């Protein structure tokens, strides 16, 4: 459908005019939505769109040739996670809404095109999320989720939020 | 873009 664009001017400029020009902005527009560095958002992806790609924007940059990209730090859904959703006393204490709902940070990164950005959502903290619940705006929590710790892909494991791990 | 891309 339509674009996304970015918002006024260049935060930052990196190397000589031309094939080697990088031109860094803080945010993108679509009509009235903005997402900015440091958002977190859904990305399009192909099939199974119960678990939707979602990850923290780090920079935005064009280059040469009109290529809009952003880097990316993505998320895991617990099922994604190695250990599975069979893996998932900690089991005692997690909410009911667990699988639905928590994302496991993690320090994979990639650079995508911004037009594959589908819409802004919120990953917060455990206790931010469950007071957000008791609003009436954040009731039905759409695009909000909480964060269940660290995922390490490279190895498998995970970790809680308080860096113990699991 | 069509759809996003991860790498591993």
């Amino acid at each position: 459908r339509q674009l996304w664009k970015w918002f006024g001017k260049p935060t930052q400029r990196r190397g000589m005019k031309g094939k080697a020009r990088k031109l860094f902005y803080k945010a993108i527009v679509r009509g009235k939505e903005m997402i900015r560095i440091g958002d977190c958002a859904v990305f399009l992806s192909a099939g199974r769109p119960n678990l939707p790609y979602i990850g923290r924007i780090q920079s935005m940059w064009e280059s040469w040739g009109n290529n809009m990209v952003v880097r990316v730090k993505w998320f895991y859904h617990p099922e994604e996670t190695s250990p599975g959703k069979q893996f998932h006393l900690r089991v005692s204490s997690q909410r009911k809404d667990f699988m639905e709902r928590a994302l496991y940070q993690s320090s994979h990164v990639d650079e995508n095109d911004v037009q594959t950005v589908s819409h802004k959502c919120l990953v917060v903290g455990l206790e931010q999320y469950e007071q957000m619940l008791k609003t009436k705006k954040y009731q039905d929590s759409e695009g909000l989720y909480y964060l269940a710790g660290t995922y390490e892909p490279t190895t498998g494991m995970i970790f809680s939020t308080d860096g113990v791990p699991v | 873009k069509q759809t996003a891309r991860k790498s591993t």
